[PDB]
């Protein structure tokens, strides 16, 4: 991240769909858990 | 003698055309790379044209000089 800002600083010259956001239609979810139970809800606190 | 007046004539021409073609070397290179540069950092245009000005001025004044005496000597011209 140290030079991705030194290059966006140096180099200003456009912000890429990865930096800036468009208007979202549909927005993704990158959802993690366990194939273990016996944690509590945690998993479950997550999924709430 | 008149012949010494046509070879002025044509030593004028020479400093004319020629260092003209100096100049339309040196602001070519420095409107393509100022171009370039400016487009690289569109932000500071201010001090980039004024060192920009700067350069054009440091370049073009000996071909001007040659231009001049070469009028100078087309009209004033010393022993005519």
């Amino acid at each position: 991240r140290r030079v991705i800002a030194h290059l966006v600083q140096a180099n200003p010259e456009y912000k890429h769909r990865y930096m800036v956001d468009r208007p979202v239609k549909r927005v993704g979810y990158i959802i993690v858990s366990s194939d273990r139970g016996l944690a509590g809800g945690l998993n479950i606190n997550l999924f709430k | 003698m008149e012949l010494t007046l046509g070879l002025v004539a044509i030593a004028s021409a020479i400093l004319i055309a020629f260092g003209a073609l100096g100049t339309a070397i040196g602001f070519g290179l420095l409107g393509g790379r100022f171009l370039e540069a400016v487009a690289r950092q569109p932000e500071l245009a201010p001090q980039l044209q004024t060192r920009m000005f700067l350069i054009a001025g440091l370049l073009d004044a000996v071909p001007m000089i040659g231009v001049g005496i070469g009028l100078f000597f087309i009209f004033a011209n010393p022993f005519v």
